[PDB]
């Protein structure tokens, strides 16, 4: 159910090594690849003559098991960084020796430790490693929680631990490992083993971490205690934080000894079980989106591009959201249509972007609800669905043309709508072009003609991953920019992440609006307090949805409607991650932008320091009219 | 005849008892089995031909240190992060284990017996230091004061509750287990060896990863030589009463010093690292090193 590795630092026999820890329920062995205490020399004779195999034979193993069960351990006595320069030296040459071994053995992984400040020559090395050959071993870089030098115990009389609130402190194993990343240019085969300790750092320090690309939670023996049948377990603190790592499908590796010696062993497994069997099981939209964890998407243009089927099909399979629909037009129908009024006033409503037609049948529901009558009116542009809705419209129905294959903004309408209904709304609310769309079917709403949705407001947050900076870059193309990736938005199911301040609004839209301008174009300036030594790496993007009064879409995640798929969040990045202090604010600008042919978003970081302005002219990322 | 078939290449341990005779102590860092043995030579200058030793045994694991504690039983830090106790049987031909304890997190490094010899502390890339009664065959105190792996531990000559410690983090600890806080910092390149004067209660040297030694008075900074080219990884005083120094290195040389630390005897018999050296209780100018070059080495040092 869980994935889990065994640390070991001693193997006199592997096949009798991997055997036991594979009986004890581990899936994989991080183990030494030469022997931990077998120093070696390049540079002076006469012990660089050293004769005799280096280390044992890759026929120890099939290729297979090399492959899926060893993580190996950069030795412990390789210093790369060093003040020796003789040390410094041997330390290069073994490292790449030991390295260029789990290429040559194709191990999936590789452990290296960061265990003070300075680690350039590792990063260094590393790096022209990485740039050498063609090898895909991950580096999982083992990082404390707790620097040792800060959880060391108070016993030397005359060196104290620095006692009082530390701040930039015990986040100084965060910093090691940015400076390393950022030295190595966030290569995404560097990754983070991180080693917890038997005290904890703040919320917001273990928040900064779960925005970092952990593929392994490291647990010592050591930090486990015992229950009354004398079986090893955890404090509620450390069972909050394997909760959160579970909740990113980290592999666990334990290491240490064994210190529950009348419970056999693998019971700090049975244990890491136990606390996986019994989370809070996935909601409804937490089983959907696995499969979708920071995966980035090209957001639908429905106007531009005319949807696939199987595309409607998810958009239809939301019965929340058509919910929703159905009671706005209900508590519509019930305000415009009084009871002596009931059976002599037909509500004329209009569906634009009818779709496969779901809000079409929720405008039906409505009626049967309210008892109110009604005349519809389906407007589609994409005449592949207005397949689908003429086969049902000569099927069912039979009386009237009903539907209209016709773009909104050019139907000459029979007549004027009580209530125009559409749901033409991406995950930054307006980046579908609803505004415009609207204002071009805005003249056949009757004078006081209601629109569902009436408002709309997009949301804006701050956010740090690593991850998804990594993501963006992968988006690269030959034959553009080479930073063109980094001037348009994805939709993505933002996972591996650190929301930096809380979401505030963006741009609104009322419809129908009687501003005699509209002007749709749009400038905000947003100010984000920020609590944490972080990387800026771009915005998520939400939206909120006044169908009818009160009736309401959201996901935004403090509002969210429960159980509702259409819509993940959106990402706006910025082309270079920026660095906020505690206390800092940060600042961005967003405008929306147009021409008769194409509207797009401009958007700057002007606090703490300014970014470039990403997608000027929409040179990168138009939304076609 | 007695024992195992094959000693292993790497040599790490001698160590003279009162009679005359010679403990080793190997490990296979390299090849197929990474594990260990221990051997007994009532005639050195036979070591190491196992055909023609008086005892031996097959360890779980590697042999990073161990030490004699009184004339039978012999103390181990393993690869396994085990503390091992073995001891000769009456007839000195077989080592039986006595205790096996996997306490430590990673390997034991450095192990060395208290004056009293009922009680031993190690030292572990755990980076723990821990105070065991060899009877009880329980650690009676556990101590994490250094903030990396601990290099050597050595016991004080005289007083059971004191010793030092050496580390990664650069820090030499001077502990007193009757003080609340024990340890106290001693004024680096890192420290890689120690060894207590044998006539000084206040004295001691040190071996630094850059080939310097140094001696230290509690009672006052320093003196120092610059001995090796490289990780001084051993320092023994000689049993005289006005006594010499040995150090020994990864440069593959040792070196015997005198109270000041000038140069009497230099040997490059080694032609890989030098791990220890044992002084003849017979001749207190016999000197055995051993080394990865599988050496064992009887030097006549001139006094
Ligand atoms: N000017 C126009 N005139 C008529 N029809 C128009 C437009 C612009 C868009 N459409 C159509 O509206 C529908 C919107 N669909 C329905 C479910 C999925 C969704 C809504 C949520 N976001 C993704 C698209 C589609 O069927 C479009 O083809």
């Amino acid at each position: 159910r869980v994935s889990s590795g065994r640390d070991l630092n001693c193997v006199p026999e592997i096949a009798d090594t991997l055997g036991a820890v594979a009986k004890q329920g581990f899936d994989f062995l991080c183990m030494p690849v030469f022997h931990p205490r077998f120093k070696r020399e390049f540079i002076q004779e006469p012990a660089k003559n050293r004769p005799g195999p280096q280390t044992r034979s890759d026929l120890l193993l099939s290729g297979r098991d090399w492959n899926t069960l060893i993580v190996g351990k950069l030795s412990p006595w390789i210093r790369p960084d060093s003040k020796v320069e003789k040390i410094r030296r041997n330390s290069e040459a073994a490292m790449l020796q030991e390295l260029n071994f789990g290429a040559y053995l194709g191990l999936p992984a590789f452990l290296l430790p960061l265990n003070q400040e300075d680690n350039t020559n590792l990063a260094r090395v590393l790096t022209n490693h990485i740039h050498t050959g063609h090898h895909s071993s991950m580096f999982w870089m083992r990082v404390p929680l707790v620097a040792p030098e800060d959880l060391r115990d108070d016993i030397i009389e005359n060196a104290p631990t620095t006692h009082t609130e530390e701040y930039s402190g015990e986040e100084k194993t965060w910093m090691w490992w940015h400076n390393f990343r950022t030295l190595c240019d966030y290569s995404k085969r560097i990754a983070v083993a991180l080693e917890i300790g038997a005290d904890l750092p703040s919320n917001h320090v273990i928040d900064r971490w779960l925005g970092e690309p952990i593929k392994a939670a490291i647990l010592p023996t050591s930090i486990f205690l015992t229950n009354k049948k004398g079986f090893p377990v955890l404090s509620k603190m450390h069972q909050r934080l394997i909760f959160r790592l579970l909740k990113l499908e980290v592999q666990f590796i334990i290491t240490g000894t064994n210190h529950h010696s009348e419970k056999e062993f693998c019971s700090y497994l049975q244990y890491l079980e136990y606390l996986s069997q019994n989370r809070p099981p996935p909601n409804a939209y937490e089983l959907f989106a696995k499969g979708y964890e920071d995966y980035l998407q090209s957001p639908l243009q429905p106007l531009m591009d005319n949807l696939e089927s199987q595309t409607y099909e998810v958009f239809e399979k939301d019965p929340i959201k058509y919910s929703q629909y159905q009671q706005a037009i209900y508590k519509c129908l019930l305000d415009r249509v009084p009871e002596e009024e009931k059976d002599t006033n037909v509500q004329v409503l209009m569906v634009l972007g009818a779709g496969r037609g779901p809000l079409v049948n929720a405008s039906l529901r409505a009626a049967k609800q309210a008892d109110r009558r009604i005349k519809l009116y389906a407007v589609e542009k994409n005449p592949n669905a207005v397949v689908t809705l003429e086969n049902w419209q000569f099927e069912e129905w039979g009386s009237q043309v009903t539907v209209v294959s016709s773009d909104m903004r050019e139907w000459v309408a029979p007549e004027k709508a009580d209530i125009i209904v559409s749901e033409l709304l991406g995950s930054f609310a307006d980046n579908e072009l609803s505004p415009e769309c609207l204002d071009g079917a805005q003249h056949f709403l009757k004078d006081d003609g209601v629109s569902i949705p009436g408002e709309y407001t997009s949301f804006l947050a701050p956010i740090s991953s690593s991850k998804l900076y990594n993501e963006v870059r992968a988006c690269r193309e030959k034959d553009r920019d080479p930073e063109a990736q980094f001037e348009m938005p994805y939709v993505v199911r933002l996972h591996n992440f650190h929301q930096l301040s809380a979401p505030q609004p963006c741009f609104t839209f009322s419809h129908p609006n009687r501003d005699p301008m509209i002007d749709n174009n749009r400038y905000c300036t947003l100010e984000f307090p920020v609590e944490v030594n972080t990387v800026l790496h771009g915005f998520a993007g939400y939206f909120e949805t006044v169908l009818y009064q009160d009736i309401t879409l959201s996901i935004r995640p403090e509002t969210h409607s429960p159980g509702m798929f259409s819509w993940f969040p959106i990402l706006f990045p910025i082309k270079q991650p920026i660095t906020v202090r505690e206390g800092q604010t940060i600042c961005v600008r967003f405008w929306r932008c147009s021409n008769s042919k194409k509207v797009w978003y401009e958007w700057a970081v002007t606090a703490p320091v300014c970014s470039a302005i990403h997608n000027p002219t929409g040179r990168s990322y138009t939304i076609g009219l | 005849p007695n024992a195992p078939a094959c000693m292993e290449r790497q040599l790490e341990a001698a160590r003279y008892r009162s009679d005359g005779a010679l403990l080793l102590g190997a490990s296979s860092l390299s090849g197929r089995c990474w594990a260990g043995s221990l051997w007994l030579f009532k005639d050195p200058c036979a070591a190491p031909n196992e055909g023609f030793c008086s005892a031996g045994v097959q360890t779980e694991a590697g042999v990073a240190d161990l030490t004699w504690v009184g004339e039978r039983g012999i103390l181990v830090a393993s690869d396994s992060g085990a503390v091992e106790l073995w001891e000769l049987d009456e007839n000195e031909t077989l080592i039986v284990s006595k205790f096996c304890k996997y306490e430590h997190d990673d390997i034991v490094s450095t192990v060395s017996v208290l004056s009293s010899g009922t009680q031993a502390v190690s030292g572990s890339k755990d980076i723990c230091i821990k105070v065991w009664d060899l009877a009880q065959q329980v650690v009676l105190s556990s101590y994490r004061a250094h903030a990396a792996q601990v290099t050597c531990v050595a016991a004080s000559p005289h007083k059971d509750s004191v010793f030092l410690s050496c580390s990664e983090d650069n820090r030499i600890l001077l502990w007193d287990t009757r003080c609340p806080k024990p340890a106290s910092q001693i004024g680096g390149y890192l420290p890689t060896s120690l060894a207590w004067h044998p006539q000084q209660s206040e004295v001691f040297v040190f071996g630094d990863e850059n080939g310097t030694v140094s001696l230290v008075d509690t009672k006052s900074c320093v003196l120092s030589s610059a001995v090796h080219s490289q990780c001084v990884t051993g320092l023994v005083f000689s049993p005289h009463s006005v006594p010499f120094l040995a150090s020994l290195s990864e440069d593959c040389s040792l070196a015997v010093l005198d109270s000041s630390l000038s140069e009497l005897f230099r040997s490059q018999a080694h032609r890989d690292f030098v791990r220890d050296a044992t002084w003849s209780p017979l001749n207190h100018s016999l000197l055995t090193t051993v080394g990865w070059d599988h050496q064992v080495v009887h030097h006549v040092v001139p006094t």
